[PDB]
């Protein structure tokens, strides 16, 4: 039931999603000081998803 | 004169709330995202029901 940029363009879970969301931070890995350019995500599309 | 009395007031009782946003379903449905709409629909559905 949530909305905004990445639910409605990248990933939307379902109305009636069962299940658990596991999530734990990663700067240590994901983090660099140049910068991890590798990760992306989409921001424009024609219609949700 | 009852029977006619009684369908007038079924009637009427569409254009009750019953503790939600609004009478009409198209605006609930406009108005509000699918989770929250379900709510006030399911208010409706008893109401009427």
């Amino acid at each position: 039931g949530q909305t905004g940029n990445i639910a409605d363009y990248n990933y939307k879970l379902p109305d009636d999603f069962t299940g658990c969301v596991i999530a734990w931070n990663s700067n240590k890995l994901d983090s660099k000081p140049s910068g991890n350019y590798n990760y992306l995500y989409r921001l424009l599309r024609k219609s949700k998803l | 004169n009852h029977n006619a009395q009684a369908l007038n007031t079924l009637v009427k009782q569409l254009s009750s709330k019953f503790g939600a946003i609004s009478s009409v379903l198209n605006d609930i449905l406009s108005r509000l995202d699918p989770p929250e709409a379900e709510v006030q629909i399911d208010r409706l559905i008893t109401g009427r029901l």
